[PDB]
C-alpha cells in the first residue's frame, strides 16, 4: 500500500498478480458521506494502515 | 447520643486513575447510607473540564474529510471528546495543536500553556500519513458538570460566535466508576463499627480527597434546607 | 453543465441531521424482542 487515502487507497501490486505491461497500481475510490435510498448514510472508511 | 465521627485515614493510590480510599469510623448502619449517597453525588455532580468547540483550519463541516490523515473528522471529534484535561486557574482556555510529518498525533503534541495539564500523553488523535500534510486545530476547554449536548447548546450559547467552529458534545463528569464496601472495622474496644472503602475510578484529572470533600459539601449544603427551615 | 432539457433551475441541497436516541425510538435484538425505549436513566440509578 501507498495510502494517500484522504482521497483514495493506493495499493501497490505484488509482481505475481501484476501484468507485464500496464505496470499498474490499484487506486480505490472511497464513497464518503452520501445518501442511501432510506435516507441513511453510506460511508466507507479505510481499515488498513500505511505500508501493510 | 453516643455517636462518633469518621475521618479519611488511609488514601492509597493503586494507579494514577484507579484509586481507593477508606473512611473510618462509621456508626452502625450508616455505612450503606453514606456510601450510596456519596455514590449518587460523586457520579452525578462533579466538576471536570472537557472539550467543547474544535476549530480546524480549512474544514467547513464535520462530515468532510482532510488531506493527509487517517481518522476522518467525526473520528477526530470522538477522539477529542475522550480527552482528559486539568486546568488550574481559568475556567475557559484555548489550546493549540500543530504537527506535520508522517506518524501518529498523540495528545502530547499540544503546545500547552502554563496552567493546563494534559494527563494522557498517549491519547491518539490523528494518524498523519503524508509528509506534506499538516493539521492545526484550536480546541476550547470549558468547565461544568453533568451532560450538556450540542442540540441544547445550539441556541443556549449567548456570546455570538463566528461560523466554522465545530461543536463537540460536553461530557463534563470526570468520575466514571465508583463502588463502596462496608467492611468490619478493626476498633480496639468496639466491635459494632464499620469502615467504608470507596473505590473510585477517575478521569485522571480529579484528586480523590478533593472529590470526596466536594461531594460532602454538596450533601451538607443540600441538607441545610432540612436543618434550618423546619 | 450536463442535465436534460425542460427543467430550468435545478438546485439540490443535501442536509444531514444527526439523530441520537430518545424516549420513543425503537430498538430490538436479533431474536424478535422489539422495544420502544422508554426512560433514558442517569448513570447513577
Amino acid at each position: 500500500v501507498q495510502y494517500v487515502d484522504a482521497s483514495r487507497i493506493v495499493i501497490k501490486v505484488n509482481e505475481d498478480e501484476m501484468y507485464p505491461g500496464e505496470a499498474g497500481i490499484d487506486i480505490y475510490n472511497l464513497t464518503k458521506y452520501t445518501r442511501s435510498n432510506q435516507n441513511t448514510c453510506i460511508n466507507q472508511m479505510p481499515c488498513v494502515s500505511l505500508g501493510e | 447520643t453516643e455517636f462518633l465521627k469518621p475521618r479519611l485515614v488511609d488514601i492509597e493510590q493503586v494507579s494514577s486513575t484507579h484509586a481507593k480510599v477508606t473512611l473510618e469510623p462509621l456508626e452502625r448502619g450508616f455505612g450503606h447510607t453514606l456510601g450510596n449517597a456519596l455514590r449518587r453525588i460523586l457520579l452525578s455532580s462533579m466538576p471536570g473540564c472537557a472539550v467543547t468547540e474544535v476549530e480546524i483550519d480549512g474544514v467547513l463541516h464535520e462530515y468532510s474529510t482532510k488531506e493527509g490523515v487517517q481518522e476522518d473528522i467525526l473520528e477526530i471529534l470522538l477522539n477529542l471528546k475522550g480527552l482528559a484535561v486539568r486546568v488550574q486557574g481559568k475556567d475557559e482556555v484555548i489550546l493549540t495543536l500543530n504537527k506535520s510529518g508522517i506518524g501518529p498525533v498523540t495528545a502530547a503534541d499540544i503546545t500547552h500553556d502554563g496552567d493546563v495539564e494534559i494527563v494522557k500523553p498517549q491519547h491518539v488523535i490523528c494518524h498523519l500519513t503524508d509528509e506534506n500534510a499538516s493539521i492545526s486545530m484550536r480546541i476550547k476547554v470549558q468547565r461544568g458538570r453533568g451532560y450538556v449536548p450540542a442540540s441544547t447548546r445550539i441556541h443556549s450559547e449567548e456570546d455570538e460566535r463566528p461560523i466554522g467552529r465545530l461543536l463537540v458534545d460536553a461530557c463534563y463528569s470526570p468520575v466514571e466508576r465508583i463502588a463502596y464496601n462496608v467492611e468490619a472495622a478493626r476498633v480496639e474496644q468496639r466491635t459494632d463499627l464499620d469502615k467504608l472503602v470507596i473505590e473510585m475510578e477517575t478521569n485522571g484529572t480529579i484528586d480523590p480527597e478533593e472529590a470526596i470533600r466536594r461531594a460532602a459539601t454538596i450533601l451538607a449544603e443540600q441538607l441545610e434546607a432540612f436543618v434550618d427551615l423546619r | 453543465d450536463d442535465l436534460a432539457p425542460g427543467v430550468l433551475k435545478i438546485v439540490k441541497v443535501y442536509l444531514a441531521v444527526k439523530r441520537r436516541i430518545q424516549p420513543g425510538d425503537k430498538m430490538a435484538g436479533r431474536h424478535g424482542n422489539k422495544g420502544v425505549i422508554s426512560k433514558i436513566n442517569p448513570i447513577e440509578d
